[PDB]
């Protein structure tokens, strides 16, 4: 149902808004360290299908949260596997944590306007 | 895609080491640059990076003698380190620090007169045909940043595999990497002449990005 899939998308995509709230709007004395990390990201994002690519950074994420988040991690997990229903193609260049959740919101905002 | 470091050649301990890695193809906004050394009959290590965003973080071993800048806009990184020894004689590589590093030819400097990664076993005599296995643990879970590097002497090391399990491309199918967590395994299948090298395995989750020890296969 393109409706069900919208509130998963719409409850994913504010499950990373939170985190990335919550690493940008906060105090954080680890920020800097928390910003030496590098996380794989998606040569393409454009098919549910290519959540796979995010499914596959959840652990690396839940660690340098750590440093400063199972709930949460866990949350996203279960809906990234209602979601994705392959193998992930990655590009070359890595990320840090917030260009990792800026590029992950952005491809739900972009899949969420497209089915309603 | 290139990366090419400009040495001094020969430096006396009075003097500090500038070595300057000019980078073509790819833009210093987009990627961090390592910095590798390796002394003339050892393995590799790894001594800084600089971010794409500007900071630096250094090998604690080295931190109070190096400096590694950059300029954006000449598509340059420059290493300098001070307190010279004998034992900093080394080739210096630098490196692009993407999913599928990118390293330099590497430059020889002679001087005038944390995630612990063991790789096992250090030698293997072998013959043509073997299958070989060559095993690279961490300390702790790297979430598989972990490459293979396969050096033959006079030579830079060649990535075969990286993100644990991707075979690089132009790197024979004899080739596979396997492993998940803290334990990471290089599987060389009917081996062949051309495969007569030291292996090298790397993390690079965290800071240092630590190398293991080296496998010597002879046949």
């Amino acid at each position: 149902s393109t409706k069900k899939t919208q509130l998963q998308l719409e409850h994913l995509l504010l499950d990373l808004q939170m985190i990335l709230n919550g690493i940008n709007n906060y105090k954080n004395p680890k920020l800097t360290r928390m910003l030496t990390f590098k996380f794989y990201m998606p040569k393409k994002a454009t098919e549910l299908k290519h959540l796979q690519c995010l499914e596959e950074e959840l652990k690396p994420l839940e660690e340098v949260l750590n440093l400063a988040p199972r709930d949460l991690i866990s949350n996203i997990n279960v809906i990234v596997l209602e979601l994705k229903g392959f193998m992930c193609e990655y590009a070359d260049e890595t990320a840090t944590i917030v260009e990792f959740l800026n590029r992950w919101i952005t491809f739900c905002q972009s899949i969420i306007s497209t089915l309603t | 895609v290139q990366l090419q470091e400009s040495g001094p050649g020969l430096v006396a301990p009075s003097q500090s080491l500038s070595i300057t890695c000019t980078v073509s193809g790819f833009s210093l906004t987009n990627y961090d640059i390592s910095w590798i050394r390796q002394p003339p009959g050892k393995g590799l290590e790894w001594l800084g990076v600089i971010w794409t965003g500007g900071g630096t973080n250094y090998n604690s071993g080295f931190m109070s003698r190096l400096s590694i800048t950059k300029d954006n806009s000449k598509s340059q990184v420059f290493l300098k380190m001070n307190s010279l020894q004998t034992d900093d004689t080394a080739i210096y590589y630098c490196v692009r620090q993407g999913r599928s590093p990118y390293w330099g030819q590497g430059t020889l400097v002679t001087v005038s007169a944390d995630i612990q990664v063991t790789q096992s076993p250090s030698s293997l005599s072998v013959s043509l045909g073997d299958r070989v296995t060559i095993t690279c643990k961490a300390s702790k879970d790297i979430y598989n940043r972990l490459a293979w590097y396969q050096q033959k002497p006079g030579n830079a090391p060649r990535l075969l595999i990286s993100g644990a399990t991707s075979l690089e491309t132009g790197v024979p199918s004899r080739f596979s990497g396997s492993g998940s967590g803290k334990d990471y395994t290089l599987t060389i299948t009917s081996l062949q002449t051309e495969d007569v090298a030291t292996y090298y395995c790397q993390q690079s989750w965290d800071t240092p990005y630590t190398f293991g020890g080296g496998t010597k296969l002879e046949i």
